[PDB]
C-alpha cells in the first residue's frame, strides 16, 4: 500500500500552469525519504514542517500539484508571492503548509523551434485566491470599451505560450513543479510515514 | 568550467581565409548551447558578430562565418582586410548556476602585407606656463610605423638620459599603423644649462632624431 | 536605437565600495535580461552578474564570492550594479549589456548590445586632477599636453570637437611618482595658425575635471 508519488513524478507529460494537474493521496504510506534524500531537484522548499518528521507524521488530506512553468519564475511558488504566475495561474496562501518541488526539465520539455504547448495565463479581473484553478478563455477586458469576442485596442487574449528551447537561458528554460500539501482537516489520517 | 581556449593570434594576408578556433567542454557547448563570437575593435566597446553559432546580425558581411560541432566552434572570415584587425572573442552557456557566461580567451588578429614605414618623429620643448610651474617636461611622439618595435633614447647635448625618461610601448592606430610616445622630466636648471636636446628612435636599423633648444 | 550608457566609475579604496549604473534607451527596458561584464585593462572578458527582466532573481559566478549585486529600475529604465570589499583585481571596464530577446532561440545566453564602459580603478592612491600644457609649433604640429592625474582615463577633444582631421591622442604613461600623462597633437596648415584660434578640450570624469586651453603659436 505505497502512496503513488511515482506516477506524478515519473509521469511523461505534465500539464499547463493553468490548468495545472491536481492527484490526490489517501489511505497509503509515504516514503518520504526517497523524496528529500535525491538530489534530482533543484528546488526542494517546505513551509510548516520539514522533510524529516514528514515520515513521522501523518495527514487527512495529501496533494500533489504538478505543472510546469519558466525557471525565473520558481521563485513565484512560495506563500506571500506576487507576480503573473502567482497571480493569475497558481497562488499559494500565506498559511501554506507543505513542501515545493522544481526540478529542470529542459531535456524533456524543450524542442529545436520552440515548445508552444505549455501556456500560462496573462491577465486577469482579479487576483487569483489560493488552490483556485481557472481555464476560462473569454477575452479580456482591459479598459473602456468592450470586446464582443474580439481582440484589439485594449482586448486580448488571456492565454499565452511559453515557447521553451534548448538552447535558451536557465532562467527561460521549462522547470517541472510538484507542490505537496497536507492539510490534517478533522477526519481521518488515511497518509502516514514509517 | 573556466573558460573557453582559443588561440592567442591569427594573422594572415588580405585576400584568403583565416579561422579562429574555440575549444569548450562537454559542460558548455557540448550540452547543447550556441557559440557566440564578439569583435572588438581598439580602444572600443566589443560588438555582437556572430549568434547562434551560425547565424550574423545586421552590418555583418558573408565573409564572416560560424559553425559548431562537438564540444568545439570555429569562426571563418574569408577575403581578409585591413579592417579585421581586432580581437575576437567566443562565448557559450553552462547550465550549472555558478558558471552560466563562459567566455572564450580571445584571438588578436593581425593582417599581413603591410609596407615597412619610417616613423614620423615630432619633439616639443617645454611650455613656458611649465617652467611658471618650476616643471619642464619633453614630448616625442611617434606615428604611423610599421611594424610596432621601436626603441626611443635621449641625448645630452651628446650625452645619456636615462634618468627621468618614460615611454609608452607601441599602440595600434586607427589606419593599422602604430604610434608611440616618450617623455622625459627635468627640472628648469638642466634644461637651460644645456644647448640641445635629442629623442632618437631606431626603427628596424634606420634612426630617425629631433632635436630642440631653449633657445 | 540602442543606447546603453554607462557612469559611475573611478577610484575606489581597497575593500571599498562603488555602484555602478547603466541607462537603457531605444527598447521594451522590463522585456530583457540584463547582464554586466568586465574586462581589465589588455586582458579578456569576463562575465560578472546577471538579472532577468522582471528583476527578481539575479546570478553571479562563484569566483565573485557574492560580493556583488545586480538590481534593476524600470521607472528610470536604469540597471545597477553594487560592487563591496572591492580590491584592485577587480580594476576593469565594465559594461553593461543587454541580453537577445526573449522570442529567439539565444535567450539568455549571450550579449547582443553593450555598452561604452566604464573604467573602475581600485586604489590606494588619491584622484588627482590633471594639468594641461599648451605644446605650440607646409604643416605644423599643434599639441597640448595632460600630465600628473589619477586615475585613467582622461579625454581630448579640440574646438569642442569640431576638429577630427589629423588629430592624434597618444595612449598614456605612468610616471615614477605614480600620476599618468598623456598628450594630443594634430597637424595643421601653416597659414591657419595666423587666423583660426586652436582650443584643446580635456575631459577627466574620476576627478570630474573639465579644462579648456588655448595652445599658441609662441615666437
Ligand atoms: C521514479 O522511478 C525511480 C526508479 O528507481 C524511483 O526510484 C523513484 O522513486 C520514482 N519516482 C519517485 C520520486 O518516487
Amino acid at each position: 500500500n505505497l502512496c503513488p508519488f511515482g506516477e506524478v513524478f515519473n509521469a511523461t507529460r505534465f500539464a499547463s500552469v493553468y490548468a495545472w494537474n491536481r492527484k490526490r493521496i489517501s489511505n497509503c504510506v509515504a516514503d518520504y525519504s526517497v523524496l528529500y534524500n535525491s538530489a534530482s531537484f533543484s528546488t526542494f522548499k517546505c513551509y510548516g514542517v520539514s522533510p524529516t518528521k514528514l515520515n513521522d507524521l501523518c495527514f487527512t488530506n495529501v496533494y500533489a500539484d504538478s505543472f510546469v512553468i519558466r525557471g525565473d519564475e520558481v521563485r513565484q511558488i512560495a506563500p506571500g508571492q506576487t507576480g503573473k504566475i502567482a497571480d493569475y495561474n497558481y497562488k499559494l496562501p500565506d498559511d501554506f503548509t507543505g513542501c515545493v518541488i522544481a526540478w529542470n526539465s529542459n531535456n524533456l520539455d524543450s524542442k529545436v523551434g520552440g515548445n508552444y504547448n505549455y501556456l500560462y495565463r496573462l491577465f486577469r479581473k482579479s487576483n487569483l485566491k489560493p488552490f483556485e484553478r481557472d481555464i476560462s478563455t473569454e477575452i479580456y477586458q482591459a479598459g473602456s470599451t468592450p470586446c464582443n469576442g474580439v481582440e484589439g485596442f485594449n482586448c486580448y487574449f488571456p492565454l499565452q505560450s511559453y515557447g521553451f528551447q534548448p538552447t535558451n537561458g536557465v532562467g527561460y528554460q521549462p522547470y517541472r513543479v510538484v507542490v505537496l500539501s497536507f492539510e490534517l482537516l478533522h477526519a481521518p489520517a488515511t497518509v502516514c510515514g514509517p | 568550467q573556466p573558460v573557453l581556449t582559443q588561440p592567442p593570434s591569427v594573422s594572415g594576408a588580405p585576400g584568403q581565409r583565416i579561422t579562429i578556433s574555440c575549444t569548450g567542454s562537454s559542460s558548455n557547448i557540448g550540452a547543447g548551447y550556441d557559440v557566440h563570437w564578439y569583435q572588438q575593435l581598439p580602444g572600443t566597446a566589443p560588438k555582437l558578430l556572430i549568434y547562434g553559432s551560425s547565424s550574423r546580425p545586421s552590418g555583418v558581411p558573408d565573409r564572416f562565418s560560424g559553425s559548431k560541432s562537438g564540444t568545439s566552434a570555429s569562426l571563418a572570415i574569408t577575403g581578409l582586410q585591413a579592417e579585421d584587425e581586432a580581437d575576437y572573442y567566443c562565448q557559450s552557456y553552462d547550465s550549472s548556476l555558478s558558471v552560466l557566461y563562459v567566455f572564450g580567451t580571445g584571438t588578436k588578429v593581425t593582417v599581413l602585407g603591410q609596407p615597412k614605414a619610417a616613423p614620423s618623429v615630432t619633439l616639443f620643448p617645454p611650455s613656458s606656463e611649465e617652467l611658471q610651474a618650476n616643471k619642464a617636461t619633453l614630448v616625442c611622439l611617434i606615428s604611423d610605423f610599421y611594424p610596432g618595435a621601436v626603441t626611443v633614447a635621449w641625448k645630452a647635448d651628446s650625452s645619456p638620459v636615462k634618468a627621468g625618461v618614460e615611454t609608452t610601448t607601441p599602440s595600434k592606430q586607427s589606419n593599422n599603423k602604430y604610434a608611440a610616445s616618450s617623455y622625459l622630466s627635468l627640472t628648469p636648471e638642466q634644461w637651460k644649462s644645456h644647448r640641445s636636446y635629442s629623442c632618437q628612435v631606431t626603427h628596424e636599423g634606420s634612426t630617425v632624431e629631433k632635436t630642440v633648444a631653449p633657445t | 536605437e540602442v543606447q546603453l550608457v554607462e557612469s559611475g566609475g573611478g577610484l575606489v579604496k581597497p575593500g571599498g565600495s562603488l555602484r555602478l549604473s547603466c541607462a537603457a534607451s531605444g527598447f521594451t527596458f522590463s522585456s530583457y535580461y540584463m547582464n554586466w561584464v568586465r574586462q581589465a585593462p589588455g586582458k579578456g572578458l569576463e562575465w560578472v552578474s546577471s538579472i532577468s527582466s522582471d528583476g527578481y532573481n539575479t546570478y553571479y559566478p562563484d569566483s565573485l564570492k557574492g560580493r556583488f549585486t545586480i538590481s534593476r529600475d524600470s521607472a528610470k529604465n536604469s540597471l545597477y550594479l553594487q560592487m563591496n570589499s572591492l580590491r584592485a583585481d577587480d580594476t576593469a571596464v565594465y559594461y553593461c549589456a543587454r541580453d537577445f530577446s526573449g522570442h529567439t532561440a539565444v535567450a539568455g545566453t549571450g550579449f547582443e548590445y553593450w555598452g561604452q564602459g566604464t573604467l573602475v580603478t581600485v586604489s590606494s592612491a588619491s584622484t588627482k586632477g590633471p594639468s594641461v600644457f599648451p605644446l605650440a609649433p607646409g604643416t605644423a604640429a599643434l599639441g597640448c599636453l595632460v600630465k600628473d592625474y589619477f586615475p585613467e582615463p582622461v579625454t581630448v577633444s579640440w574646438n569642442s570637437g569640431a576638429l577630427t582631421s589629423g588629430v592624434h591622442t597618444f595612449p598614456a604613461v605612468l610616471q615614477s611618482s605614480g600620476l599618468y600623462s598623456l598628450s594630443s597633437v594634430v597637424t595643421v596648415p601653416s597659414s591657419s595658425l595666423g587666423t583660426q584660434t586652436y582650443i584643446c578640450n580635456v575631459n577627466h570624469k574620476p576627478s570630474n575635471t573639465k579644462v579648456d586651453k588655448k595652445v599658441e603659436p609662441k615666437s
